[PDB]
């Protein structure tokens, strides 16, 4: 729209929403990062600041070739924890699970039908 | 809203050439006002003047 | 700072992620922010997923039928009696 105090931009200028400023130093962007993380995570712990968001970002030199290393046993672990869990999760239920509905639901028509096979020998029996 | 022109003027470091003027001459001073813009700006005034 | 502050009294239960790492002075966490609120997202579809086929098992079926067996034998036991109201009176005279 039109300029509103004077800026032309209105989405990143020096005075508003820039404001340089100084910090201590550090190697890259990345090892910043990390300081004020670990710092966070150290409150809360390792439940929920977990691995490759903390290793990821660290000052380790060699890591590109260590977190493939370690990813691969995440998944073909992932590979035996699913593989065993859809042959119980089919056999836990709708097999042997809903059949309880098939012998537990199916009787209730037997003690129905011998209330109906026994209004007959009282009345329209003997007469 | 009012942290935005203690930004714009540079009132960080002007505000300690007030100082030095406060302690070694008698008295500090300040014009506050409004420029050519709608945004209002601070100048710091000289004690020699 | 006043919300570091109150929590260290408290603890983790009530003031989370997305709170105290939002309006925190992190130089990326847009670029974080979001790839971890993706990961609670992709779990919460194996968590809805493996609760809709049982809590649909669970009730409704395999538990509304002991209303079907239990309140339905109900009459087989009050049948027995209008039966068995015959072989006393009104059967040999």
């Amino acid at each position: 729209a039109e300029p509103i105090l004077g800026y032309e931009n209105a989405l990143a200028e020096l005075d508003v929403d820039i404001n340089i400023d100084a910090v201590p130093d550090t190697a890259n962007l990345a090892q910043e990062q990390f300081l004020q993380l670990t710092e966070l995570a150290r409150l809360y712990g390792p439940q929920e600041v977990p691995f490759d968001d903390l290793l990821e970002l660290s000052s380790m030199p060699e890591k590109t070739k260590l977190i493939a290393k370690r990813r691969e046993r995440s998944e073909q672990m992932a590979q035996v924890q699913a593989q065993q869990g859809q042959m119980q999760e089919q056999i836990a239920m709708q097999g042997a699970m809903a059949e309880i509905e098939n012998t537990q639901a199916d009787t209730a028509y037997l003690a129905a039908r011998a209330q109906n096979e026994m209004l007959k020998p009282q009345i329209e029996a003997f007469k | 809203a009012l942290r935005y022109v203690k930004d714009y003027s540079e009132w960080s470091d002007e505000r300690s050439r007030a100082a030095l003027n406060y302690f070694v001459e008698g008295t500090c001073a300040a014009i506050v006002g409004v420029d050519e813009n709608g945004r209002p700006e601070i100048e710091p005034i000289r004690f020699e003047e």
